[PDB]
């Protein structure tokens, strides 16, 4: 297909992660950061 | 076997960030959270801390 997934990356771990003890954040801009979600195969497989 | 590190200070200020604004406010003019560190608190066997 000539294609290549993204994965669960972004410019900065502090919104990396939530405070909730639990799942990931999902916030997708704050400032000039990003958070880019996962739109791999591997969605709900590989634990974080 | 446990570890915890104790002195551990934040060196980029990238990290020094709060989640909310008014997350632990405090009368005084500088708050007293962005000194460095210099003790640890865990739980006992009986829950004590």
């Amino acid at each position: 297909f000539q294609e290549a997934y993204p994965p669960l990356c972004s410019s900065d771990a502090a919104m990396l992660r939530t405070a909730h003890a639990g799942e990931t954040g999902a916030d997708e801009v704050h400032l000039a950061q990003y958070l880019i979600r996962d739109a791999s195969p591997l969605r709900g497989c590989l634990p974080l | 076997t446990f570890i915890m590190p104790m002195g551990v200070f934040q060196a980029n200020s990238m990290d020094r960030y709060t989640r909310h604004a008014g997350d632990f406010s405090t009368v005084s003019e500088q708050d007293p959270r962005q000194f460095p560190p210099q003790g640890i608190f865990f739980y006992n066997k009986d829950g004590i801390l």
